[PDB]
RNA sequence: UUGACUGCGAGACAGACACGUCGAGCAGGUACGAAAGUAGGUCUUAGUGAUCCGGUGGUUCUGUAUGGAAGGGCCAUCGCU
RNA sequence: CUUGUCGGGUAAGUUCCGACCUGCACGAAUGGCGUAACGAUGGCGGCGCUGUCUCCACCCGAGACUCAGUGAAAUUGAAAUCGCUGUGAAGAUGCAGUGUAUCCGCGGCUAGACGGAAAGACCCCGUGAACCUUUACUGUAGCUUUGCACUGGACUUUGA
RNA sequence: UUAAAAACACAGCACUCUGCAAACACGAAAGUGGACGUAUAGGGUGUGACGCCUGCCCGGUGCCGGAAGGUUAAUUGAUGG
RNA sequence: GGGGCUCAAACCACACACCGAAGCUGCGGGUGUCACGGUGACGCGGUAGAGGAGCGUUCUGUAAGCCUGUGAAGGUGAGUUGAGAAGCUUGCUGGAGGUAUCAGAAGUGCGAAUGCUGACAUGAGUAACGACAAUGGGUGUGAAAAACACCCACGCCGAAAGACCAAGGGUUCCUGCGCAACGUUAAUCGACGCAGGGUUAGUCGGUUCCUAAGGCGAGGCUGAAAAGCGUAGUCGAU
RNA sequence: AACCCACUCCCGUUGAAAAGGUAGGGGAUGACUUGUGGAUCGGAGUGAAAGGCUAAUCAAGCUCGGAGAUAGCUGGUUCUC
RNA sequence: GGUCAAGUGAAGAAGCGCAUACGGUGGAUGCCUUGGCAGUCAGAGGCGAUGAAAGACGUGGUAGCCUGCGAAAAGCUUCGGGGAGUCGGCAAACAGACUUUGAUCCGGAGAUCUCUGAAUGGGGGAACCCACCUAGGAUAACCUAGGUAUCUUGUACUGAAUCCAUAGGUGCAAGAGGCGAACCAGGGGAACUGAAACAUCUAAGUACCCUGAGGAAAAGAAAUCAACCGAGAUUCCCUUAGUAGUGGCGAGCGAACGGGGAUUAGCCCUUAAGCUUCAUUGAUUUUAGCGGAACGCUCUGGAAAGUGCGGCCAUAGUGGGUGAUAGCCCCGUACGCGAAAGGAUCUUUGAAGUGAAAUCGAGUAGGACGGAGCACGAGAAACUUUGUCUGAACAUGGGGGGACCAUCCUCCAAGGCUAAAUACUACUGACUGACCGAUAGUGAACCAGUACCGUGAGGGAAAGGCGAAAAGAACCCCGGAGAGGGGAGUGAAAUAGAACCUGAAACCGUAUGCGUACAAGCAGUGGGAGCCUACUUGUUAGGUGACUGCGUACCUUUUGUAUAAUGGGUCAGCGACUUAUAUUCAGUGGCAAGCUUAACCGUAUAGGGUAGGCGUAGCGAAAGCGAGUCUUAAUAGGGCGUU
């Protein structure tokens, strides 16, 4: 029972080269280079699912700082006053009101400021 | 494999991978690394461990209603047409016929018949009794199975 | 005066193995002491070399048809900077 | 030791020539000391001659360069392939900070890519290999001693 | 096919072996070369035209000679066990 | 680390706030062990290595079955399903075979071994085009002349770069027709392709006659065997 | 001079050439050069001796066998959870 | 509406990137097969001086090469078969013919049979040169047909030294010589390797060289083993048993007795079985052939064997191929028949030879020295054999029983011949395969031991596929009376067009969309505007990715690699834990104080065969004793074992 490798081997190279679509030069059209490129791409994707959560919180905090200082307060004092009063709204929702619902953001900063924090 | 006696090139200096013979398993026309030789795929099965499977097979034919028992089974003169007609009265198409002795007339008929086999009590193997859709035995063949299988 | 005894030996210490160390107590016969008793070398820790092979003293073992012998086994003991 | 010391040759001589004897460690057929002629032999010094040089200049042919035709090679993980100062498998185009910088050829030069070429030849290791040596071990061809055989007669000396 | 030389050869010198079926060499052997030669010849070794010369040591190792005496092989087989 | 920093953005004390990880919590999933009869609690980084469970490929049985010219295997896209190896459905191409399920056997899964074979890149339209005796016109032929043919005129060898024997080679010799490949460029030309033709001996050279070195060698002598040496003889030119 | 050789410089080193070329250089009646035929070879031959030469291969030629010699040494070793 | 100033900044690509669509190169993949590989059952086991194996040259209507033939040359003569086409293949055309008065074709027998080659009349550089003798025929410068090697054996004639006769010399008869893959019996005889070095030892009496014989060979009928009971020639298989032994007592080597089988057989020296060759009695095979059953309609289709419906044959139903898948279309198949003439085997019964050595075994048995063989390496070393040297007895005698002696037992050496069971396959036929399917399988599917390489011995490739059928593209146009194309035609299909099935990847192009000329690095990943396309007209799908956070390949080897440490230019195909025999443990089964067979029979996976192996009892070095036993003076103690 002699087994030939032709059909299975070709069907396995084509799976890798389909994931390397859009890469530059030999990274999309030769298997040896493309196999390494696909592994590295998956390595970055696993790592960058952690970093997406970090990058967005750093952007919400930056926008809340910009919108709190327009009402006369800093970010670190606004967060201390929200905890002091009762408010437990996300930073994602807080940064959304800063850009879109500017009148509702002022009432929150004024409520946090009445807690003297 | 024929040929391949001397080194293709010298050990050092040529800038090529080391070679010792042109008929090496790595090369194109070279030999097979673990080439086969003729051998026997014969196992050992105990005498009593073979008879217990016959008992187990025969008991399952009765439970599954594949075993048919008749009082003698014979045909006169070797004719496939004559044997085909007699099996239709019993309603059997794919049948294994087991008898105490395979008569010459019964053997000559059913030889060219497609889904019918005629065997002997000691000629009936484990595979045939599972393969055919029905097994038709005679009373003499039944009294011989109990002798051999206890 | 010969206990620098013979057969053992509960139990331990050490320790990869092969080796090594201590030892109450029992049986045989002893030596000193009136006796209880002490004695299985020396105050203790170095002074040593496996197996194979060959030699010597014993032996209710074996011994190529049988009776013996040769040879072999067992116990003791000699030959290695 | 040592470029020993003295003399000659040069403006200046670790080389050269002549001596001294303190011969690390000359020496008499593995010959000692000389020697005419000879040497594509080693060292030193002169005359002539000169682009060897100060210090290069001009000129003539064949390439290099451009056009038409034919058409290789070693090499090559992939490249969107800068400098500096640090860091770091301890000498970075690729890391960090920083500075510079539009995109692409052609003619030239070789500072780097620890550039290409040859599984380092130097060094060590392997209870690796070859060949060579001998008063290493064990053998052995050849040469040689004696017994028996082929192989006999007689006389004499001489021991049991 | 990176070394042409001071390296090799050389004429000359010396030592030593060889009496002819020579020494010596190639050959399991027959045989062949030496040589259809015969010590003014043949082989081996060292030195290296020519000139003047070539000193001392025979303890070591080799070679040559001697044969008295010690050891000393196969062989033989007294005696004892 | 840089910009820059002097009642600091430095240092020394104290205070409160905030940022900050794959750590902890929240929400939704998957798994291992143990306990109880699907719930609980407590785990789930990993090389050498041990243990457990699977996917896919070729062949045999199931299978004289089932699918298939109203289109098999194979190739090429799209969609979709699982934790993964992978599965499934379809458009186009192709034109005749394939193998559900459960078992049984393995030439059973490649990126590396300065791996083997074939194909194709980079260097790159880059080096080079093989003695620096040397070429310039005119005409002809031709699809097309620097190179072919002829003419006029220059150069080079001439103890050869001219003639002739021998060895070696073997049709390369001449003619007609050709230019794909070969010719380091083109070619109408050729030691190139196709087809014909061409070599005439008493005196030339062999053979025949004779021998050298040497070979072989009846008988013969020697040697485990194969064989060695050698006499008569008979081969062997230079 | 021819012929045989190979002392120097340069070029060439992917060469016109797996050892050449242009300039110079040595011997050139002899221990000369050369054609044809023949003899000696693998632990063997031959060597005015360099461990040189024996078909671009020599501190033991090439070829085929023992043979897939041995390699405590480098390299490689292919699907999933 | 102007002028000025400031701010802002679309489009415009020499060329590149990604995606997509079409191509080109290339030859993978799939399917296929006239070629290979491994078995089983038979055959017959040789060919050659009557010239072999292996060749050179020739031979055809037309050039070459294969295949046959041999100057009578793809053939000549005879028998036997058959029953209409034929003049071999690559490989076609044009021609000439052959014949139902029996051709091509197949089988038996005959004739011819060049040159080389053991090569054999003598020489030679294989395929060449030169001769002599006898008989017959021509007259010129020959022709035809036979002979002429060497050695051995036999026979006849003859005749040296030398008298006789010996050597020697000629003439006749018979035989031999060379080739062949293996098997057999002998002569000579390694080393690598292992012993983790290496000498004894091993590898191994293997590899290799040489000499003989046969279809088989060899060996074979007790001067053999056993053990006081017996067996009964040789050969081969399974056990005893990896035991007894042997061994630098290391690595290793390794029996026999006793059992179970296959085969069955002995006969002579007071002359036998047997074997060989001729002549006859019958039988059976082999070399070629002959007969050999049963189907229609319909649908799709280029073409049915496929669909749907209904039948028939069966001692013949999973054969090959016919335009897609056929028991009933063809060739076959099961089953019956068949030989002018050759070969072979077995059978009678006759002759001849041989067996054959004469007469029961003398330089023999035994011994000493040095070696070989026995599983046994000097060891207490028996037995066989012999290179050197010696040397008996005569059945009231001699040989063995593992140093040696005594007693018993058992045989009769120094003379022969014998089948079967066993070994092998270069060669021929049939069948088979959980073998390969063109980088595989033989090196070789194809004009392969070729091309090519080497002075030679020797080494040694690559290279398959149009279509069902050549129906292989008439004719027109461009082009050099080209190469190559554009139409037209054939075909079911020419993007099936001869470099022809399918036709992947690397690699090279054309077209469209988006991006790219102030920008620094493993080229991705997370976020993300703008543009383009499609349509479900924006919480959609697809293509690009300005700008921005993070981010120094993979393998190996290492304490540690982005490492400037190794390896890889890329793609496609291939490429490394296997198999056999002995075992131990685990899982899963059958039997169970028992379990299981091996060789071998066999109706052949059944059934038989329980020789043997393991278990049910241990202790001791052993004799031995035994739920105990060993040590010991010891029933004490202790070791091992026991429900
Ligand atoms: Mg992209
Ligand atoms: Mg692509
Ligand atoms: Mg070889
Ligand atoms: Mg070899
Ligand atoms: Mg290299
Ligand atoms: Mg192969
Ligand atoms: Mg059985
Ligand atoms: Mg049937
Ligand atoms: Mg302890
Ligand atoms: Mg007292
Ligand atoms: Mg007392
Ligand atoms: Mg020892
Ligand atoms: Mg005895
Ligand atoms: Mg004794
Ligand atoms: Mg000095
Ligand atoms: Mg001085
Ligand atoms: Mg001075
Ligand atoms: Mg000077
Ligand atoms: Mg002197
Ligand atoms: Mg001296
Ligand atoms: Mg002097
Ligand atoms: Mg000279
Ligand atoms: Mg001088
Ligand atoms: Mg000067
Ligand atoms: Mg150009
Ligand atoms: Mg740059
Ligand atoms: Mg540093
Ligand atoms: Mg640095
Ligand atoms: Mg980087
Ligand atoms: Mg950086
Ligand atoms: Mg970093
Ligand atoms: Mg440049
Ligand atoms: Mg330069
Ligand atoms: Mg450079
Ligand atoms: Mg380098
Ligand atoms: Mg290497
Ligand atoms: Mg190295
Ligand atoms: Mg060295
Ligand atoms: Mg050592
Ligand atoms: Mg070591
Ligand atoms: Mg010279
Ligand atoms: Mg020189
Ligand atoms: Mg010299
Ligand atoms: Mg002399
Ligand atoms: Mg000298
Ligand atoms: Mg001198
Ligand atoms: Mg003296
Ligand atoms: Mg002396
Ligand atoms: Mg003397
Ligand atoms: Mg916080
Ligand atoms: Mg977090
Ligand atoms: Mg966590
Ligand atoms: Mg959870
Ligand atoms: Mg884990
Ligand atoms: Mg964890
Ligand atoms: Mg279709
Ligand atoms: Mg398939
Ligand atoms: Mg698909
Ligand atoms: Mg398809
Ligand atoms: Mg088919
Ligand atoms: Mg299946
Ligand atoms: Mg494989
Ligand atoms: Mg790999
Ligand atoms: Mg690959
Ligand atoms: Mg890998
Ligand atoms: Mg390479
Ligand atoms: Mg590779
Ligand atoms: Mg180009
Ligand atoms: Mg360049
Ligand atoms: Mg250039
Ligand atoms: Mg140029
Ligand atoms: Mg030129
Ligand atoms: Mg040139
Ligand atoms: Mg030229
Ligand atoms: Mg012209
Ligand atoms: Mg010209
Ligand atoms: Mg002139
Ligand atoms: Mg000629
Ligand atoms: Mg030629
Ligand atoms: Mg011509
Ligand atoms: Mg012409
Ligand atoms: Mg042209
Ligand atoms: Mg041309
Ligand atoms: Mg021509
Ligand atoms: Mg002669
Ligand atoms: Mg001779
Ligand atoms: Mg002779
Ligand atoms: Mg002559
Ligand atoms: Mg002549
Ligand atoms: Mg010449
Ligand atoms: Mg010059
Ligand atoms: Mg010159
Ligand atoms: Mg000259
Ligand atoms: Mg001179
Ligand atoms: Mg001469
Ligand atoms: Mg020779
Ligand atoms: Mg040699
Ligand atoms: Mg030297
Ligand atoms: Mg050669
Ligand atoms: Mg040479
Ligand atoms: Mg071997
Ligand atoms: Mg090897
Ligand atoms: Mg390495
Ligand atoms: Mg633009
Ligand atoms: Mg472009
Ligand atoms: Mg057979
Ligand atoms: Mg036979
Ligand atoms: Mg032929
Ligand atoms: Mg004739
Ligand atoms: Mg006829
Ligand atoms: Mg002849
Ligand atoms: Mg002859
Ligand atoms: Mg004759
Ligand atoms: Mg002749
Ligand atoms: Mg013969
Ligand atoms: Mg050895
Ligand atoms: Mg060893
Ligand atoms: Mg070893
Ligand atoms: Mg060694
Ligand atoms: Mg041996
Ligand atoms: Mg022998
Ligand atoms: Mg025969
Ligand atoms: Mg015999
Ligand atoms: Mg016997
Ligand atoms: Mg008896
Ligand atoms: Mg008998
Ligand atoms: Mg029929
Ligand atoms: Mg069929
Ligand atoms: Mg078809
Ligand atoms: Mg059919
Ligand atoms: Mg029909
Ligand atoms: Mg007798
Ligand atoms: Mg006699
Ligand atoms: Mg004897
Ligand atoms: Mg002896
Ligand atoms: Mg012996
Ligand atoms: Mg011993
Ligand atoms: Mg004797
Ligand atoms: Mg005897
Ligand atoms: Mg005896
Ligand atoms: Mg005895
Ligand atoms: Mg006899
Ligand atoms: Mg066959
Ligand atoms: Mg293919
Ligand atoms: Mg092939
Ligand atoms: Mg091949
Ligand atoms: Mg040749
Ligand atoms: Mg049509
Ligand atoms: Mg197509
Ligand atoms: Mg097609
Ligand atoms: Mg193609
Ligand atoms: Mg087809
Ligand atoms: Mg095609
Ligand atoms: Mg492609
Ligand atoms: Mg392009
Ligand atoms: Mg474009
Ligand atoms: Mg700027
Ligand atoms: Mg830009
Ligand atoms: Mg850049
Ligand atoms: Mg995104
Ligand atoms: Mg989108
Ligand atoms: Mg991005
Ligand atoms: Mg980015
Ligand atoms: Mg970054
Ligand atoms: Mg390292
Ligand atoms: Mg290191
Ligand atoms: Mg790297
Ligand atoms: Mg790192
Ligand atoms: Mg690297
Ligand atoms: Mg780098
Ligand atoms: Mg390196
Ligand atoms: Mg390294
Ligand atoms: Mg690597
Ligand atoms: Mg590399
Ligand atoms: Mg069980
Ligand atoms: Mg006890
Ligand atoms: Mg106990």
């Amino acid at each position: 029972a002699r087994v030939k490798r032709g059909v299975i081997a070709r069907r396995r190279h084509k799976k890798i080269l389909k994931l390397a679509k859009g890469y530059y030069g030999a990274r999309s059209r030769v298997f040896r280079v493309a196999k390494q490129a696909v592994i590295k791409a998956g390595q970055y994707a696993y790592r960058d699912r952690r970093q997406r959560k970090r990058q967005f919180r750093a952007l919400w905090i930056a926008r809340i700082n910009a919108g709190a200082r327009q009402n006369g307060l800093s970010y670190s004092r606004l967060i201390a006053g929200l905890k002091k009063a009762a408010i437990e709204i996300d930073r994602k929702v807080l940064a959304d009101l800063a850009v879109n619902e500017k009148a509702a953001f002022t009432a929150i900063v004024e409520k946090a400021k009445a807690s003297l924090a | 494999v024929s040929g391949g006696g001397k080194k293709p090139w010298r050990q050092k200096g040529t800038g090529r991978a080391r070679a010792g013979t042109i008929r090496s398993p790595i090369w194109r026309g070279g030999g097979t690394t673990f080439a086969a030789k003729p051998r026997s795929h014969e196992q050992k099965l105990n005498k009593k461990m073979y008879r217990a499977a016959l008992r187990s097979i025969l008991a399952e034919l009765v439970r599954l209603d594949r075993l048919v028992v008749v009082a003698d089974f014979a045909v006169d003169a070797p004719k496939t047409k004559g044997l085909v007609a007699k099996l239709d009265t019993l309603g059997l198409k794919d049948v294994l016929i087991v008898t105490d002795g395979v008569d010459e007339n019964l053997y000559l008929a059913a030889r060219n018949l497609a889904h019918v086999d005629v065997r002997d009590v000691q000629g009936s193997d484990p595979v045939s009794l599972i393969a055919y859709d029905k097994v038709l035995v005679t009373v003499s063949a039944v009294k011989k199975f109990e002798e051999l299988l206890g």
